[PDB]
């Protein structure tokens, strides 16, 4: 009723390419396709074996409109270090997330020291089931409140220190 | 690579 989608993962027509840093060996767009042959586009990360993993993975520019305050819903699924064979003193069970705050909707090259955190995001007591015909995935769902925000738009990223995830779904949008 | 896919299910 009062929500205004400010971005939508699983509506965007095409290939999201939203910037991995790195760009080849950390997050990669894995296709998932429902029951109608529609792409569902997913970022997904699983190094689990290998140490000293920073892998970001940022979003298009997002405009705010008018509002300070927006609204982040992520849709993911984590294998737990328990249920991976081998040996990984550095599996983890979360991914950080971030925002940027820029009026300059081609940014290029923003550093790692200039995003904010929001929060680091596990998989946790909420879930949610998608059917997609063939299975029903059954995902965490977590949301998270970012404000208040003052500049034209601004920039979503994900950040992974080696865990196995899978980003399935992201929404982002305010209460009009 | 990665070590698993999920694809519905994990696949490692």
């Amino acid at each position: 009723g009062n929500e205004v989608t400010l971005l939508d993962s699983r509506s965007v027509q095409g290939e999201l390419g939203w910037i991995a840093s790195p760009l080849e060996g950390g997050w990669e767009e894995v296709s998932i396709m429902d029951e109608k042959n529609t792409p569902i586009r997913t970022y997904q990360v699983c190094n689990v074996m290998e140490p000293s993993q920073n892998n970001w993975l940022r979003t298009d520019w997002i405009t705010r409109e008018g509002a300070q305050r927006v609204y982040i819903e992520i849709k993911f699924t984590l294998r737990d270090c328990n249920s991976l064979p081998g040996v990984m003193g550095t599996c983890k069970e979360t991914f950080n997330l971030y925002y940027y705050e820029s009026d300059n909707d081609k940014e290029r090259f923003i550093r790692e020291n200039q995003f904010v955190k929001i929060d680091t995001i596990a998989a946790d007591e909420s879930f949610t089931q998608v059917d997609i015909g063939d299975r029903i995935m059954k995902l965490n769902t977590e949301i998270r409140d970012v404000g208040p925000l003052s500049k034209k738009g601004f920039y979503l990223a994900f950040q992974d220190v080696g865990a196995c995830i899978a980003l399935v779904s992201v929404r982002v949008f305010y209460k009009k | 690579a990665p070590y698993c896919v999920y694809r519905x299910s994990w696949s490692c």
